[PDB]
């Protein structure tokens, strides 16, 4: 999806 | 917050050389780091993300590598255009935290500066200051010392020195030294002296006007 | 390409307040998240606030929480920071720039400042914006028997940053150098030369062109030569 933090994000 | 360290903060190397700027985290960071290059002009572009990976339009000549707290950008093969400002960021954490910048500058032949002397211009005398310019024009390297002298003596008060930027295309740096008076001050002395001292020359670098062989 | 473009600064007295925006074109503005860094004088940059691209949610750095707000206009494809209670630390040069999630194997890796504007520089403080005062440089009086000949313009006296020196609108821009402003007291004073063949200068006439937004001044100054 749209997460925009820190790390590995998936959907 | 995280403390990025960039260890160097100029380095100056030849075109063709290998270059490697380094970046270390307080913390371990995981691999979460990006590098930027912030060019002359302001101008900003992200290089390389997640350590290792390059975005594209970026050059194979950038590399980067690091685990834990340690991470490098190298630049195999330095071409002119690479002369810029580069900054690694760390995304492990919020707030983003930048490092302090490695600015690169290329090694290249030595030139001895083209000086010019100017005059105040009839504008400014009507107005009331009289300042007079001096450029020391393409030279390399970086480090030179001006001097005025009116009338033999040297005169080190109200001196405003600028130097630009490494020149993107021949390496070269100018500099410009204005000393201003007032046109009381300006009149009570006949000869204006520009003194250059810089690697390429034994003797200082001359440039003179006389007020009446101006 | 896609093009990010901020617009608004100029000096605020501390405690004002002053908006930038920040305009975006050649990408649907409305999937991605905007941001705002900046860069101040010993060049350190610094986050300062996100939003994400519904508008829902806005985070903050610390030292700008409570005075600034982030905003956008979905619809115009601007973003926004309203800057309110200013202090003289704000200082820098505002850029803006969008997220990308790049594709790893196994997840997503979160860019924040992927693409960025060229900035927009707000000087905080109580001087009073002064116009500058620009001068021609012409060559000294000993006849010119050399084959280039440099000139220059000088322009003094002025506040805020940043001025615009073009040689001839645009004209001439080999062997152009303008030098970095240095504040001498409690203004600036920048220069910037030229160097056109002896058969050019006087023949052909040359001009700097010198713009202060800030004033809204704008001068023309013809290098003349020398009068004796």
């Amino acid at each position: 999806x749209l997460l925009v933090t820190a790390g590995l994000v998936l959907a | 917050d995280i403390q990025m360290t960039q260890t160097t903060s100029s380095l100056s190397a030849s075109l063709g050389d290998r270059v490697t700027i380094s970046c270390r985290a307080s913390q371990d960071i995981s691999t979460y780091l990006n590098w930027y290059q912030q060019k002359p002009d302001g101008t900003v572009k992200l290089l390389i993300f997640y350590t290792s990976r390059l975005r594209s339009g970026v050059p194979s000549r950038f590399s980067g590598s690091g685990s834990g707290t340690d991470y490098s950008l190298t630049i195999s093969n330095l071409e002119q255009e690479d002369i810029a400002t580069y900054f690694c960021q760390q995304g492990s954490r919020i707030p983003p935290t930048f490092g302090g910048g490695t600015k690169l500058e290329i090694l290249r032949a030595d030139a001895a500066p083209t000086v010019s002397i100017f005059p105040p211009s009839s504008e400014q005398l009507t107005s009331g200051g009289a300042s007079v310019v001096c450029f020391l024009n393409n030279f390399y390297p970086k480090d030179i010392n001006v001097k005025w002298k009116i009338d033999g003596s040297e005169r080190q008060n109200g001196v405003l020195n600028s130097w630009t930027d490494q020149d993107s295309k021949d390496s070269t740096y100018s500099m410009s030294s204005t000393l201003t008076l007032t046109k009381d001050e300006y009149e009570r002395h006949n000869s204006y002296t520009c003194e250059a001292t810089h690697k390429t020359s034994t003797s200082p670098i001359v440039k003179s006007f006389n007020r009446a062989a101006c | 390409e896609v093009k990010l473009v901020e617009s608004g600064g100029g000096l605020v007295q501390p405690g004002g307040s002053l908006k930038l925006s920040c305009a975006t074109s050649g990408f649907t503005f409305s999937d991605y998240y905007m941001y705002w860094v900046r860069q101040n004088s010993e060049k350190r940059l610094e986050w300062v606030a996100f939003i994400s691209n519904g508008g829902g949610s806005a985070f903050y750095a610390d030292i700008v929480k409570g005075r600034f707000t982030i905003s956008r206009d979905n619809a115009k494809n601007t973003l926004y920071l309203q800057m309110s209670r200013l202090k003289s630390e704000d200082t820098a040069m505002y850029y803006c720039t969008r997220h990308t999630l790049y594709d790893t194997l196994y997840g997503n890796y979160p860019v924040w400042f992927a693409d960025w504007g060229q900035g927009t520089l707000v000087t905080v403080s109580a001087a009073k914006t002064t116009p500058p005062s620009v001068y021609p440089l012409a060559p000294g009086s000993a006849a010119q028997t050399n084959s280039m000949v440099t000139l220059g313009c000088l322009v003094k006296g002025y506040f805020p940053e940043p001025v615009t020196v073009t040689w001839n609108s645009g004209s001439l821009s080999s062997g152009v150098h303008t030098f970095p402003a240095v504040l001498q007291s409690d203004l600036y004073t920048l220069s910037s030369s030229v160097t056109v063949p002896s058969s050019s200068r006087p023949s052909e006439t040359v001009t700097c062109n010198v713009a202060h937004p800030a004033s809204s001044t704008k001068v023309d100054k013809k290098i003349v030569p020398r009068d004796c």
